[PDB]
């Protein structure tokens, strides 16, 4: 029994039809965030793509990526690091120019909240890089570096290091280079295959 | 021989209808995944509250006195359940196939009304299969071969292609591996066709077979286990689904 | 250069250290009185009666 | 007619 | 500000047709509730129709159902109604006002210009005792008004809206719930009362505040006004 | 000079420790052995709240006890009806990323805080319908934690700056900075009489403030780890703040040290809430193991469990008029229990 009451439920139906709408309209899109030092080009990456959080979003082969850089704040991590849990997949960024990034990926890949989530590592500033290994060795930067003085060697190593800093099987982690704006791709590909594990194990198949 | 079948509805029943009841009342909480096996859970549950009425009869030497006009009704709602059962498994298969070769194009697209809509075709499907049952039997040729075809073949050679598209896109990049996949597809596939053959194979025997009085007193006498066997099936579809997903361990705790 | 902060800090705890302090029996005395004297109107500990229940 | 399910 | 104006009004010969377009600016239009208010030249407020937010549920008077038709359009801004079959009955002078509901919400706020219609040649029934009194400024009266059934709901609050008719202009919503003041209304006055008989108390009267007063059963569709109290000077 | 004043610094704490250890003689456990355990509780979900998305992160009640707002990560801040579960707002946030929520005392202002280290008040009873953002507040380096209304024109927030600050919402401006806490401060809670507020930092110190005086005046340290939540006695006297080291405390500001410790073996999840009853009987805190537990605040013995969230509660209140508790959980679930 109710007198008016059926205008406030019909103004409830309506709030929570539109509410419905507008989760099922916002979930379509894929979430990533940006992590790496300070000036590690991330920012770079982000503009190859064409005061706390900053947020990017843009569109690739009808999916819209939101881009989260998080690095121009200065507090703690763990704070509020539980409030960014349900992402997609993390955008690591390392420099190939400057141990604290390794710290930090070591860090951040064993978290508890993202235990599972996936790893798309970048290593910029390869050309640069190229010409410091030509100039001189890596080995005041790895005091146990063994091999030659090419390359080839020195990028496999810095893989491997930043690679073996995980301890979870379930956990895979990409790794490319850049600095042909193909990247996109990369990070495409990697979600296409977490869209697809996630989509398997919500499934029951998986 | 036939008590063989009696253990069989009984055990079917037993472990059937408490099973069923469950999974209808977990799952009833919808998660568009969440459909398919809520239709499928409901036609089980249809299909199984049944069980008694066939038990009986043939406890009483393979006779139907319960009621002149329930013995149009019974039988074609029984088909009717198994039909829908089978065309919503291969409908969830098809449904695995598009997401896993579609990720994009099933997500864009992918809601509720999708899946009722697909739920509905094949419950419209089963009952346009049915009504042979409705119009063609009274109190006491072509049908069977359309029925066997569209029942049977069509539905385990998209369960076949749909699982092997499935595993081989899968089985196919390091992120994806997973083992349970492959388990969990072979048993399903295989349980469906072995639990599934005696039963359409013996229809179509006692469908064509030109004497009514012929040397064929054996496939009568086996009619009842096929059935039986189609049954053990329809009984155990519930349980990969309950083995397989945790989230199922999870929501009935919880529950 | 550093020390201002310092200097601030110790004289802030050198203000905040000349405070009044009660004798702890008279603080859990107080809040045993406050505690049992509004109980009767706590509707949490002692079960309301649905009629005057506004969640029934 | 058949004698039972069909 | 929030405007709120009609158009549409005129000359009618008997059982033609018209349409009538209320046109608001300054508010959300798309989630205001609206009705249609008619006074005769000479008489007191009367309902017409109502519409919900979306075009949910519309609701008629008694006299009133399968004459006219009433519509929403969201895009333009503008409610509409469809004068159609207009008697001898039908002239008069139409209002289009705001009807938000929620909880808290204060119905009626704001009422129209308005538009004149000329035409050649079981429900809750409010009475209101006194029809005219003299007031001097500065003095404290009452005015009073009954209903039939008890307004009283078992929710809790009682639904009785008090209106004040300013010579010349529209009404204006005073009290609401008869217990709670409108938005820009003055603290002199005042509303009480229980289940059926209701009293609003003004006091300090002044010279802004003649005219006449309704009151109206919100409890349950259609909604019934009273005949009006009016007041003058001296 | 560094020397000579740290060593100040030092004769002056033990001092202070000197001083608390004199004004001790007997603690409260043995004091409450007169008082009759209040009992095994049973507290059924009344009403449930089905309307969130994502997880939710704070919550506020009304000062009718009928009305609450809601904060989530999905970008919505609806406000209930409890009694009715209806929605009588859906106020959209410009920032997805939100971290409190905050109720104004006269019901007419809403509040809102996250990691756009920015807090929106909206006014809901605006001439115009719907509700809009009436100021626009960004004084902070971090994110914000928590709001709490002083008045209609006054509002206090904690963010990440390891700073305190006090509002003016007619003109927005930084009216009084509160400093001294070396770590971030996600706690709030304002005396009843509103002039006095104590905030929880992450240095396991929780600082007594003054509003009109604008220094710190006490400085409680009992804990291990960081603070999560802060809750003030009915009373005005005392305080209840949990930790993450999952055990809960109630100081007291009178008598400027401990009273009481709520610590049970089996508990290894920390706090996310806590908060009171009307009498101060009943201790009610949030945990991340996806519970609620009662607490005898007097016997500092558990009373009973609240448990039916999938998820840990990130916030949990009692109503003014003490008749209910909501708890909501990462689950998008709100409960509440009376």
């Amino acid at each position: 029994l109710s007198a008016e009451e059926r205008a406030a439920l019909e103004r409830s139906k309506a709030i929570e039809k539109n509410l419905k709408e507008d989760g099922i309209s916002a979930a379509k899109d894929v979430k990533l965030l940006l992590l790496g030092a300070d000036n590690s080009g991330k920012s770079t990456i982000v503009k190859q793509m064409k005061t706390g959080i900053v947020e990017t979003h843009f569109t690739f082969k009808n999916l819209h990526f939101r881009l989260f850089d998080v690095g121009g704040q200065r507090s703690e991590r763990k704070k509020w690091i539980h409030c960014f849990e349900d992402v997609t997949a993390i955008i690591f960024c390392v420099d190939l120019s400057d141990h604290e990034s390794l710290m930090l990926f070591d860090s951040i890949c064993n978290n508890k909240f993202f235990i599972d989530t996936s790893i798309i590592l970048f290593l910029n500033k390869k050309d640069l890089f190229g010409e410091k290994i030509k100039k001189s060795p890596l080995t005041i930067c790895f005091p146990e570096y063994t091999g030659p003085n090419t390359y080839e060697d020195a990028a496999a190593y810095i893989q491997a290091q930043f690679e073996s800093k995980n301890r979870s099987p379930n956990k895979e982690i990409y790794c490319h280079m850049t600095c042909d704006t193909n990247n996109a791709q990369v990070i495409f590909d990697a979600v296409t295959d977490i869209i697809i594990a996630n989509n398997l194990r919500g499934c029951g198949l998986y | 021989g036939d008590v063989a079948a009696l253990i069989i509805y009984s055990v079917v029943f037993l472990v059937g209808v408490p099973g069923n009841a469950l999974v209808v009342w977990v799952t009833a909480f919808e998660a568009v995944n969440a459909i398919w096996f809520l239709n499928l859970a409901v036609a089980d549950l249809l299909s199984c509250l049944a069980l008694p009425v066939l038990f009986t009869t043939v406890l009483n030497h393979n006779y139907w006195y319960f009621d002149a006009t329930a013995c149009i009704v019974l039988p074609s709602l029984i088909l009717l359940n198994m039909y829908a059962s089978i065309l919503l498994l291969a409908t969830i298969s098809a449904d695995r196939f598009l997401l896993v070769f579609k990720p994009i194009w099933c997500q864009k697209v992918r809601g509720t009304g999708l899946a009722w809509m697909a739920c509905g075709v094949a419950w419209v499907l089963a009952l346009l299969l049915t009504i042979p049952s409705f119009v063609y039997r009274e109190a006491y040729k072509a049908v069977a071969i359309l029925r066997l075809m569209v029942g049977f073949v069509l539905p385990l050679l998209t369960l076949n292609i749909c699982y092997t598209f499935l595993l081989l896109r899968t089985w196919s990049r390091k992120a994806t591996r997973s083992t349970k996949t492959l388990k969990v597809v072979m048993a399903v596939v295989i349980c469906f066709f072995i639990f599934w053959l005696p039963y359409q194979v013996t229809g179509v025997m006692i469908a064509w077979l030109p004497p009514s009085s012929p040397t064929l007193k054996r496939v009568e006498k086996l009619n009842s286990l096929c059935v039986s066997l189609a049954y053990i099936n329809c009984c155990v579809n519930p349980i990969i689904y309950v083995m397989a997903g945790q989230g199922f361990h999870g929501r009935l705790l919880r529950s | 250069a550093s020390i201002a902060q310092a200097r601030k800090l110790v004289e802030q705890l050198k203000m905040e250290a000349n405070i009044d302090r009660i004798k702890v029996s008279k603080a859990a005395a107080d809040l045993m009185a406050y505690c049992e004297a509004h109980a009767k109107e706590d509707p949490l500990l002692t079960p309301v009666p649905a009629s005057e229940n506004p969640f029934r | 007619f058949k004698p039972x399910a069909x | 500000d929030v405007q709120l104006v009609e158009s549409g009004g005129g000359l009618v010969q008997p059982g033609g047709s018209r349409k009538l377009s209320c046109s608001a600016s300054g508010f959300a239009f798309s989630s205001f509730g609206m009705h249609w208010v008619r006074q005769a030249p000479e008489k007191g407020l009367e309902w017409v129709a109502y519409i919900s937010s979306g075009s949910g549920t519309i609701y008629y008077a008694d006299t009133v159902k399968g004459r006219f038709t009433i519509s929403r359009d969201d895009p333009k801004n503008t409610l509409f109604l469809q004068m159609t079959s207009l008697r001898s009955e039908d002239t008069a002078m139409y209002y289009c006002v705001r009807s938000i509901y929620y909880y808290g919400s204060s119905p009626f706020d704001f009422w129209g210009q308005g538009t004149t219609l000329t035409v050649s040649s079981s429900d809750i029934v409010m009475t209101q005792a006194t029809s005219s009194v003299p007031v001097t400024p500065g003095e404290s009266v009452s005015i009073s008004c009954r209903s039939s059934k008890s307004l009283l709901h078992s929710n809790g609050n009682t639904y009785l809206y008090w209106f004040l008719q300013r010579p010349g202009q529209s009404p204006q919503l005073l009290i609401y719930r008869m217990s709670n003041l409108a938005s820009g209304v003055p603290d002199r006055f005042s509303g009480s009362g229980s289940g059926t008989a209701f009293t609003l108390t003004i006091s300090r009267l002044e010279a802004e505040d003649v005219g006449v007063y309704y009151c109206m059963q919100h409890l349950e569709y259609p909604l019934t006004f009273g005949a009006g109290t009016k007041l003058e000077l001296k | 000079e560094l020397d000579q004043l740290r060593q100040e610094a030092e004769q002056l704490k033990n001092q202070i420790r000197d001083a608390r250890k004199a004004c001790a003689d007997a603690t409260l456990s043995q004091i409450t052995n007169n008082i009759d355990p209040v009992g095994r509780i049973q507290m059924r979900t009344r009403r449930t709240l089905r309307g969130h998305l994502a997880k939710i992160y704070a919550m506020h009640w009304g000062t009718d006890s009928r009305l609450l707002v809601s904060a989530s990560q999905d970008g919505k801040l609806i406000i209930w009806d409890s009694y009715t579960t209806n929605k009588v707002h859906a106020i959209p946030l410009r920032s997805s990323w939100v971290m409190t929520c905050a109720y104004a005392p006269s019901g007419n202002y809403v509040a809102c805080g996250g990691l756009d280290n920015i807090c929106s008040i909206y006014n809901l009873k605006t001439r115009e319908g719907n509700v809009r953002v009436s100021r626009e507040l960004a004084g902070h380096t971090g994110y914000l934690s928590c709001c709490r209304f002083l008045d209609d024109n006054q509002i206090v927030t904690s963010s990440g700056d390891t700073t305190c600050a006090l509002w003016d919402i007619e003109t927005g401006q930084q009216t009084t900075t509160f400093t001294g806490h070396t770590g971030d401060v996600m706690s709030l809670s304002l005396a009843p009489d509103t002039r006095l507020f104590v905030s929880g930092a992450c240095d396991a110190s929780a600082k007594l403030w003054d509003v009109r005086e604008g220094m710190c005046r006490q400085t409680f340290t009992g804990h291990e780890s960081d603070i999560n939540a802060i809750c003030f006695f009915p009373n005005g006297n005392a305080f209840a703040t949990g930790s993450d080291d999952a055990t809960c405390r109630l100081f007291d500001l009178r008598a400027d040290q401990e009273l009481m410790t709520y610590s049970h073996d089996n508990i290894i999840c920390g706090i996310t809430s806590v908060s009171f009853s009307k009498s101060g009987r009943l201790l009610l805190a949030g945990y991340d193991d996806f519970n609620c537990n009662v607490w005898d605040a007097l016997k500092a013995d558990r009373a009973g469990v609240l448990a039916g969230h999938d998820n840990r509660v990130s916030c949990l209140g009692v109503t003014d008029d003490g008749m209910a508790v909501a708890t909501g959980s990462w689950d998008s679930f709100l409960k509440i229990w009376n």
